[PDB]
């Protein structure tokens, strides 16, 4: 029992172990493109006036 | 026995090595150059009343104005929130609901709590009554979230630390992901609906394939039991709300957290974790009755929502992001814009 | 006036769900929550048949409606959904009695273990908690021939049944930090007892009566 | 499944009485809407009255106002219209029909059965159909064209007009509400569009399963009127 | 005795109940303002913070006029309009008063009619009747006055009213009178079977159930005392009085002693609106925590 979850915990971080990783600054960098891509098209980010916003 | 404990130990120090050597630089300190979003004033806009007890899930539609709830009365209503208006009022089985979901096409919504089984009920029935479609049992802890993953199959997390997606036409569990030692509190599907991650008390999230089956990632760095997660609208990052006054934004690709959301003032638990439509804004409710807006890419609390006299159990945003909906145990809901 | 006739119309039909809803509140705030709560099989079978994951018994004595869940079999962590038991009328604890002498750390000390975290939690600073010693002909029966003193090193009483039951509902009772705010209602059955029905009943007016003043302004 | 069963027809001197009943079965009566239409042998154009689910608001058209009562019975899911004083223009067949008010609801939908009734010897928003007998041949596209006094376009975003198909011996059935969206069985054959005022409904690939009578209908205003009626030949 | 009572005592004492009280009900209808009506007794409230800060607005009027420093021309404003207001407002208090006692005795007692007045889902319109029934019971006080004063320097408001005007007064003082005691006599039977079926609710434990008894026991005794000590006296010296100023039977002496005997009652009253907060609504449990959160 002990054996066999052991063995799967191994086989699981060893599965887990080879993956490509990219580098926190390319991450980071692509999260702020499509923060900043997507910014103009965000409500609450920037208000809608009551025109347009169907919850006035 | 100790052979692999010592092997699973090496295979961790190689993860956490491979994690340092790719952390080149952090998300703060890149994000430093963006002007900050300002101060949000988000005024509550709509206010639903009808629940009897203390709301405990919501979610909205794919059309961005009805709006499914479930409360500790029993019952699961959806609101028509451009008028306030009760669509629909379901009587559930077990009055023990924590978790809903509303599906993508609008045809079916899905409950679960205390009774370990999911149940998905029909709203476009010939018969004009909301009747129950299906009854999902085969988890043995209390459902604690379930997200809709299109109309036949459903992704489920219960109290006996594992997930499951069910097939519903067939009632039988299609994929049963397994690996977390502690119970899973929140669940969230990709965009494309093709991975997912949930959150668990082991102070931990796992990155799940659905079509595999097999934990595609782990993620660690939460100090206390993970209650709520949300992936990032990119889909390649995700963010987690757990015990400890802390949010924490974690990323696919680099398998590392980017970015914590904490203050001094802040000691109370994180039950509800959502972003905007941009991403920009990471809302999350807490315990001391109030929601906290920050800025996702400079963790920054841009505003807080104070509308709410209990604990702020659920939150969500609209699929065009025009406003957040959060409903809190004072059994009253606040939609803002 | 701004709504149309299908608009009017839902807002009609959202006022019908309004008035169930209102009376289905209604209905259920009369009712008696009660919220059952043990270290295993101390009783809470035995205790159900006279009176999934969460067992629901619904129950009407002398014109009140007791609904009583059942948490057994749970295996969960226990804090992530006693929230949800917040608004229960009162917690009905049973201990077995006979299970003194027996271990799995003794059975009694988890029983003392788990009726201290339930009822020193937030969620209940004040919810009533009715304890039940279940198994009384049978504790006493080997009471004389085990004595207290392996689960209460402290006892310097006799093996009599009486003194034992007495020392034990005071070392339950000790363990609320609270006893301003709330009552142990302390009972003794032993099997199919008609009384549990008639003590429930009246630790429960009692704290309808208490619930009763505190929404009325006046406690 | 769904039925509406109607009975209580037949023949009525002028001057009298009679109570038509319709039976509901298959469907929660209770929360749905229950309308009275009046089907002429000629016309067709008539809404007789309607009833909200529990009876909370009963409206009437101004030719029976006064005249005709509508009333429901949830326990035995019945719905009663009792008339007095019956007038030879009443003589026409009278369908109970099914219609729930929501969000995305499908109001009208289902239509009952129908009964005869025979009688012995300015405000409200009119519908007009741009035909009366149009022939068609099967596996091509047909348009239907309908004008309205009125825009039926609401500040809500709604237009409220609903397109129904009536087969010879019958009863009609809804192929569009709100002037947009297809009725649950009906074939994606028919599509529905409008600027407010003129609206207009095409059939692609026509069979003989559709062959009939096309009316329009508005919702917009609480006195419903139909169109004339477009009648599909060969 | 003159001019130093009515003019320099008075007025003192009822510009102190006035910092008091509308200080006081201005906070507790902010907060009533965000409780959720829940429950009549919510409404019920709400509707006594209501006519304690309308009392309190009528208030300075009172000191400005009986203190005798303003216009000669504003005793007539006084009682024509603010004090009539006073009085409704006093009376609707009353009468809410009275109407809690009925809920509490419903709701703890529970008694075996078919169905409780003051029912919550008719709450708001029982209240908004009582409203109307007052106001239009008092509305000729106002609109019945209608004579000259021919006194400027003394101003008489008994002989500022038609005979109409007069009747209707003396009629309409007499039936406030009798709904006050009819309302007093109520609320007094109502606490009393309350207060006996809670005394007879624990009997078998101990330690929680004598707190639960004496805090539930001191609530109710602080209620019928506060409503004693200040509304008896005043509908007990009223008649007299109101007998006083409308019928020639009377002395100088018993005239002005009973003016005297009225104003101070009256102050007794008045007072209750300021003690009302701290004995009705702090007893509430969302008033309380809302007003807890603040800081
Ligand atoms: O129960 C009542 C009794 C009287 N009134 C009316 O309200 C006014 C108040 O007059 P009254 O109650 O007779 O008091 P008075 O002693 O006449 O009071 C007048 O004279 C007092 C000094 O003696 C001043 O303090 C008051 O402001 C002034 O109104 C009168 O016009 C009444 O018509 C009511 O509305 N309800």
């Amino acid at each position: 029992a002990s054996i066999a979850q052991a063995r799967k915990l191994v086989e699981q971080l060893k599965m887990e172990a080879n993956i490509d990783r990219i580098k926190v600054s390319k991450a980071a960098a692509d999260l702020m493109a499509y923060c900043e891509a997507h910014a103009k098209e965000d409500p609450l980010l920037t208000p809608v006036p009551a025109s347009e916003n169907p919850f006035r | 026995l100790d052979q692999l404990r010592q092997e699973a130990e090496q295979l961790k120090n190689q993860i956490r090595d491979a994690r340092k050597a790719c952390a080149d630089a952090t998300l703060s300190q890149i994000t430093n150059n963006i002007d900050p979003v300002g101060r949000i004033q988000m005024r509550t806009r709509r206010t639903l009343r009808g629940h009897l007890a203390k709301i405990y899930a919501m979610h909205w539609g794919t059309d961005s104005r009805l709006l499914v709830s479930a409360s500790q009365d029993g019952k699961l209503i959806i609101w028509d929130s451009y008028t306030t208006n009760k669509v629909h009022a379901i009587p559930l089985r077990s009055s023990w609901v924590m978790t809903c979901a509303y599906a993508p096409s609008g045809n079916y919504v899905a409950c679960g709590g205390l009774d370990n089984i999911c149940s998905i009920y029909n709203l476009k029935t010939r018969e004009g009554n909301v009747r129950v479609s299906r009854e999902l049992a085969g988890h043995t802890g209390y459902l604690s979230c379930c997200r809709f993953l299109d109309d036949n199959q459903i992704v489920t997390s219960s109290g006996d630390t594992t997930c499951a997606l069910w097939d519903i036409e067939t009632g039988q569990q299609t994929t049963t992901f397994t690996g977390h030692t502690g119970d899973v509190m929140s669940l969230s599907l990709a965009p494309d609906t093709r991975l997912f991650v949930s959150g668990a008390c082991d102070a931990s999230a796992k990155l799940w394939d659905v079509r595999e089956g097999m934990c595609r990632q782990t993620f660690t760095g939460h100090e206390s039991d993970i209650n709520a997660i949300c992936f990032f609208p990119n889909g390649n990052a995700f963010a987690t709300g757990s015990d400890d006054a802390t949010c924490r934004l974690f990323d696919l690709r680099a398998d590392q957290e980017l970015m914590t959301y904490s203050h001094d003032n802040i000691i109370c638990g994180i039950t509800s974790v959502s972003f905007s439509k941009s991403g920009r804004l990471l809302l999350a409710g807490y315990d001391d009755f109030n929601c906290n807006v920050w800025d996702a890419l400079k963790a920054d609390r841009a505003g807080v929502l104070a509308g709410h006299d209990n604990r702020v159990s659920c939150l969500g945003v609209t699929d065009d992001g025009m406003a957040v909906a959060t409903g809190s145990w004072d059994s009253f809901l606040k939609i803002w814009n | 006036c701004t709504l149309s006739a299908e608009d009017k119309a839902a807002v009609e039909r959202s006022k019908m769900i309004d008035r169930n809803l209102r009376e289905d509140g209604e209905k259920a705030a009369r009712e008696v929550k009660l919220l059952l709560l043990g270290a295993g099989e101390s009783g809470k079978s035995t205790i159900v048949k006279q009176m999934t994951g969460i067992v629901e018994t619904h129950f009407t004595f002398k014109d009140l409606h007791f609904k009583m869940f059942d948490v057994g079999g749970q295996r969960s962590e226990r804090k992530k959904w006693i929230h949800c038991f917040e608004g229960v009328t009162a917690i009905i604890f049973c201990v077995a009695l006979s299970d003194y002498d027996l271990v799995l750390m003794n059975r009694m000390h988890e029983s003392m273990k788990l009726f201290d975290s339930i009822c020193n939690n937030k969620w209940f600073t004040d919810t009533s908690i009715i304890l039940f010693l279940n198994k009384k002909d049978l504790f006493e029966e080997k009471i004389k021939k085990s004595p207290l003193t392996i689960c209460y090193p402290e006892y310097a009483g006799s093996n009599t049944y009486e003194e034992a039951a007495a020392y034990i509902q005071c070392q339950f009772e000790d363990l609320n930090k609270r006893k301003d705010t709330k009552e142990i209602y302390t009972h003794f059955t032993c099997a199919t007892d008609t009384k549990n029905v008639q003590f429930v009943f009246d630790a429960v007016t009692d704290v309808i009566i208490k619930n009763n003043l505190k929404d009325c302004g006046l406690f | 499944d769904v039925q509406l069963v109607e009975s209580g027809g037949g023949l009525v001197q002028p001057g009298g009485s009679r109570k038509l009943s319709c039976s509901a079965s298959g469907f929660a009566f209770s929360s749905f809407g229950m309308h009275w239409v009046r089907q002429a042998p000629e016309k067709g154009l008539e809404w007789v009255a309607y009833i909200s689910s529990g009876s909370g608001t009963i409206y009437y058209a101004d030719t029976v106002k006064g005249r005709f009562t509508i009333s429901r019975d949830d326990p035995k899911n019945t719905l009663f219209l009792q008339m007095t004083s019956l007038r030879s223009e009443d003589t026409a067949m009278y369908y109970c029909v099914r219609s729930i008010y929501y969000y995305g609801s499908s109001p009208f939908d289902f239509w009952g059965q129908g009964t005869t009734l025979t009688v012995s010897s300015g405000s409200d928003i009119v519908m007009t159909q741009a035909t009366s007998s149009v022939p068609v041949t099967p596996g091509e596209s047909v348009s239907i064209s309908c004008r309205s006094s009125k825009s039926l376009l609401h500040s809500n975003g709604n237009t409220y007009l609903y397109w129904f198909l009536q087969r010879p011996g019958q009863s009609p059935q809804l192929l569009i509400y709100r002037m947009s969206n297809l009725a649950s069985g009906v074939p994606d054959r028919f599509s529905g569009s409008g600027s407010g005022t003129a609206f207009t409904l095409t059939i692609s690939r026509l069979e003989a399963e559709d062959v009939g009578v096309y009316y329009c209908m508005q919702h917009l205003e609480y006195p419903l009127t139909f169109g004339a009626g477009t009648k599909l030949e060969l | 005795q003159n001019l130093l009572i009515t003019q320099q005592i008075i007025p003192v004492l009822y510009c102190m109940v006035f910092i008091a009280g509308i200080l006081l009900n201005g906070v507790s209808g902010w907060i009533f303002f965000y409780v959720p009506s829940s429950k009549s007794f919510i409404i019920y409230l709400k509707n006594i913070v209501i006519a304690d800060f309308v009392m309190s607005l009528t208030f300075p009027f009172k000191i400005l006029g009986d203190s005798g420093l303003g216009p000669w021309q504003l005793n007539v404003f006084v009682c024509r309009v603010s004090a009539v207001l006073f009085y409704v407002n006093m009376y609707v208090s009353i009468v809410f008063f009275g109407l809690i006692s009925f809920d509490r005795y419903y709701k703890i007692v529970k008694p075996l009619w078919t169905s409780f007045i003051q029912s919550v889902s008719y709450s708001k319109l029982l209240s908004v009747i009582v409203w109307m029934l007052m106001l239009l019971l008092a509305v000729p006080n106002i609109i019945l006055t209608n004579q000259s004063v021919r006194e400027v320097t003394q101003i008489k408001c008994i002989e500022l009213k038609s005979e109409l005007g007069r009747k209707w007064h003396k009629a309409s003082n007499y039936i406030f009178v009798a709904i006050f005691w009819i309302v007093f006599l109520l609320l007094i039977v109502f606490y009393t079977a309350i207060t006996k079926k809670i005394f007879k609710s624990h009997l078998k434990s101990s330690r929680n159930s004598t707190s639960v008894k004496k805090k539930s026991s001191r609530n109710i005794f602080s209620i019928v005392f506060v409503f004693f000590v200040c509304f008896v006296p005043y509908h007990i010296a009223r008649i007299p009085y109101t007998k006083s100023q409308t019928e020639a039977h009377y002395s100088c002496q018993s005239k002005e002693i009973l003016r005297y005997m009225k104003e101070f009652t009256l102050l007794l009253s008045a007072a209750n609106v300021c003690l009302d907060p701290i004995i009705y609504f702090f007893l509430c449990q969302p008033f309380r925590e809302i007003l807890c959160k603040k800081l």
